[PDB]
């Protein structure tokens, strides 16, 4: 920077989808939920359909 | 079952029934039959002592303990997996899967050439003589005296010598007793309702509890929270 001698970084630019300081609750945390729950009546769906 | 099976020897019953006239010619001979005819009418699970022992497969046979009344489960020893049932109309039998078993006399038939196997199984609890061991319940004390009573009247009404409405009464008090006596033994405890509660509220259906020895038939299924 030109008039900072100490503001430096390396090449690695990114950033965390987060809300206020927090680690980031993303799309699939939100839905992994119902997906997990999605897997559970599925799985008597195909008991039931087994017998 | 909700009370516990305090054990005590047969002669318990013989008080109760030389308390009717009637029935004072009855023996301890008399006592032993019509206790194991009982027992076995009834089929309760909880009058039976649960042992296991291991027996060695030598060629798809195995000897069966002496004792041995009803089989729980067999299973291997070294793996633990138990063996379900033969179906096989051919089984050690040779031309020119998964493991069974198959018991008829003393001798069981398994699938497995050999192998130990543990046996998990029902005897009869007995005594310092070799003779039956009856519970206190008087529940089960009653009803096994009204057993008696009914086969010793039985005998008497084909005699003569009992009146039908007698004869009527005693089928139908041991008739209502041996349902209570059902129930007694059958009906499960506080802490044998949670294990049903456990098996029957299943997220994800526990479908295999055979391959363990039911071991966590009864265990609480638990969900993550996310």
């Amino acid at each position: 920077r030109l008039n900072n001698p100490s503001r430096c970084h390396f090449g690695i630019v990114g950033s965390i989808y987060n809300l206020n300081d927090s680690r980031p609750f993303s799309l699939v945390d939100m839905m992994k939920p119902y997906n997990y729950l999605y897997d559970a009546i599925h799985d008597r769906l195909n008991k039931a359909i087994a017998s | 079952m909700v009370n516990n099976i305090n054990w005590v020897k047969l002669p318990v019953i013989l008080d109760r029934l030389l308390r009717h006239p009637l029935l004072t010619d009855l023996n301890l001979e008399t006592a032993i039959q019509y206790t194991l005819d009982f027992i076995s009418a009834m089929g309760l699970p909880n009058v039976y002592v649960d042992k296991i022992e291991t027996i060695d497969i030598k060629e798809y046979r195995g000897e069966l303990p002496c004792d041995l009344i009803s089989i729980n489960q067999v299973r291997l020893h070294k793996n633990g997996i138990a063996l379900r049932a033969m179906t096989d109309n051919f089984n050690a039998y040779p031309t020119h899967g998964e493991p069974s078993f198959k018991t008829q006399g003393r001798v069981i038939f398994t699938s497995i050439k050999h192998e130990k196997v543990d046996i998990s199984y029902k005897a009869i609890m007995l005594d310092d003589e070799g003779l039956p061991l009856i519970p206190d319940n008087p529940i089960f004390l009653k009803t096994l005296e009204l057993y008696i009573k009914k086969e010793w009247f039985t005998i008497l009404f084909d005699m003569g010598k009992i009146s039908p409405a007698v004869l009527n009464n005693t089928q139908q008090e041991y008739a209502f007793k041996a349902g209570q006596c059902n129930n007694e033994f059958v009906i499960p405890s506080v802490s044998e309702m949670e294990a049903i509660t456990n098996m029957w509220n299943q997220l994800i259906p526990r479908v295999t509890e055979f391959r363990r020895g039911f071991k966590n038939l009864g265990d609480k299924e638990y969900i993550r929270v996310h």
